[PDB]
């Protein structure tokens, strides 16, 4: 970060993939900013979405919150306003809260109950409203979930950087390489333009 | 009025109104009087007035209703009042529609409130209409127009159901969309949690 | 049962719970056995178990509401259901009582509901308590002590009648009184709505 900076008005943040059989979710931001404000929850989300139309897929982001869109002072105000400001700058992109967990990943729920809501189709991008959310649910879906989980990767950097954990092993060593090297194609083709 | 109630009470304030008014017209009409009342409804007033400053000023009050209710067509301002059960209410209404000021709606069960209307024996409004909420044709149309203005804030559309069931959000509801033209109500709620919905 | 129904639909979760014992009875019974069953209600059990391993969680439970129930002499605790209109609580009610866990106590207007009851075609419970607060015996005693409660915290005596009104309130007033052993809503009401009385 002394060294390499971020790009214009760029955040540092930790993303988690989760791999089910069909579709995969996007978990973040789990190891970097302890309490995240709005404009830097809408920043880990654009971001994400970055990432994940590099793999053809249409992003759909959800602002976690404790409630059902309350807008309520505190957590979800931070995290509804997030998503507004989300909108405010990808204005194509399938954005929304604030809005519960189980909510946010099933569509049918999202139906039966929200259908004013803009997600629909289950979201693929989860953003926390906090550092201790985010690490509590990646790591329990990772122990009890028995759905795979590779991460977390660094984020948001001027250059393709990343850090692992202590107690990384060998696979998450060479995938985490992976990640370093396509995002390194990625700053060189972002160059030709 | 009955065999147990011949002459109006001794301490009945309409006694002055009615019966000085009636002495001036008899002066008046024999010709024993030497100074002409012409506007009578103003010797009535004055002499309303006659006791307490805020009388006169309410008078003049209800006077600019009337005015400015008859130059636009004779119409009177429909008022909602969700506690149609308020005795409080009740007994105001009387007074007030021989004053016509405005058209009463009151909310509640049709036959409870024409119960407590019987039963405080003031049938100077058994005509005045009543509406129970979840009778209104126009209900589903209201509990979504809450819906929009509320799904954000914490109600889903069940929530918003009940609230709309409630009589205070449905006398906004209905000044919102024009189906009333304003509305009173908190004689049995506090300030605060009566405030709320409107 | 009747003309429209003559055998159980083929999507009867009891379908095995009640066919398999029996057959396994026959079989013991009929000589072509080689291990014989002994615990018919462990059968079951295992049978529910099936499919399920929360299910075999909450049959662990009420084999334990049944293990202390038979030991303070058979007697249920007695549960309030303020929302006595629920369809989806009055659904419930009727697997639980046959499991017999617990006394039902509902709330509301008494053939407002015994109308529910027989609109949703239930009669496993035609015989459970239906009361209405404002028509209780002990509905003055309540407002009493809630008034004491709360009178320092913002309620008059008028407002303490209103809210004893509330099957909510009532449900929980009848709970600390020793009127009920304990007490289940909020499957009408937001989270907070419902567990503020309480």
């Amino acid at each position: 970060l002394q060294t390499i900076g971020v790009y214009k008005e760029g955040i540092p943040a930790g993303l988690n993939f989760v791999l089910l059989e069909d579709k995969f979710l996007v978990l973040a931001d789990t190891t970097v900013n302890l309490n995240p404000t709005a404009e830097q929850c809408a920043q880990i989300a654009l971001q994400a979405a970055k990432i994940v139309e590099y793999f053809g897929i249409e992003p759909r982001v959800a602002m976690l919150s404790y409630s059902n869109f309350s807008g309520a002072e505190g957590t979800p105000r931070k995290m509804k306003k997030a998503a507004e400001i989300a909108r405010s700058l990808r204005p194509d992109l399938m954005i929304e809260g604030d809005m519960q967990a189980d909510t946010a990943v099933n569509p049918e729920i999202m139906e039966r109950l929200f259908p004013f809501s803009g997600l629909k189709g289950g979201a693929n991008v989860l953003v926390f409203p906090n550092l201790e959310s985010s690490n509590i649910a990646y790591k329990l879906i990772q122990q009890i979930g028995k759905a795979e989980v590779i991460g977390p990767f660094l984020t948001g950097v001027r250059r393709s950087a990343n850090v692992l954990q202590r107690t990384t092993t060998v696979d998450g060593i060479v995938n985490s390489v992976v990640f370093t090297a396509l995002e390194a194609q990625y700053i060189k083709e972002v160059l030709k333009s | 009025f009955g065999r147990d109630y011949l002459i109006p009470k001794p301490f009945d304030t309409r006694v002055l109104l009615w019966v000085a008014p009636e002495v001036a017209k008899a002066a008046m009409k024999s010709g024993v009087a030497t100074r002409a009342i012409e506007d009578w409804d103003q010797y009535r007033e004055s002499l309303e007035a006659l006791q307490g400053p805020s009388k006169v000023f309410i008078r003049s009050a209800i006077n600019r209703v009337h005015q400015n209710s008859a130059a636009n067509g004779g119409e009177l301002p429909r008022i909602v009042f969700p506690e149609g059960t308020s005795t409080k209410v009740l007994k105001a209404l009387a007074t007030l529609v021989e004053e016509k000021i405005c058209q009463p709606i009151l909310l509640g069960y049709p036959e409870r409130v024409k119960e407590k209307i019987k039963a405080l024996d003031i049938p100077l409004l058994n005509d005045v209409s009543i509406v129970h909420p979840s009778s209104h044709p126009k209900y589903f149309s209201f509990v979504e127009k809450l819906y929009s203005l509320r799904q954000r804030k914490g109600i889903n559309l069940g929530e918003a159901e009940r609230l709309m069931a409630d009589p205070n959000y449905f006398a906004a509801m209905m000044v919102n969309q024009g189906e009333a033209d304003g509305m009173v109500s908190g004689s049995s709620i506090n300030y605060a949690d009566a405030v709320r919905p409107i």
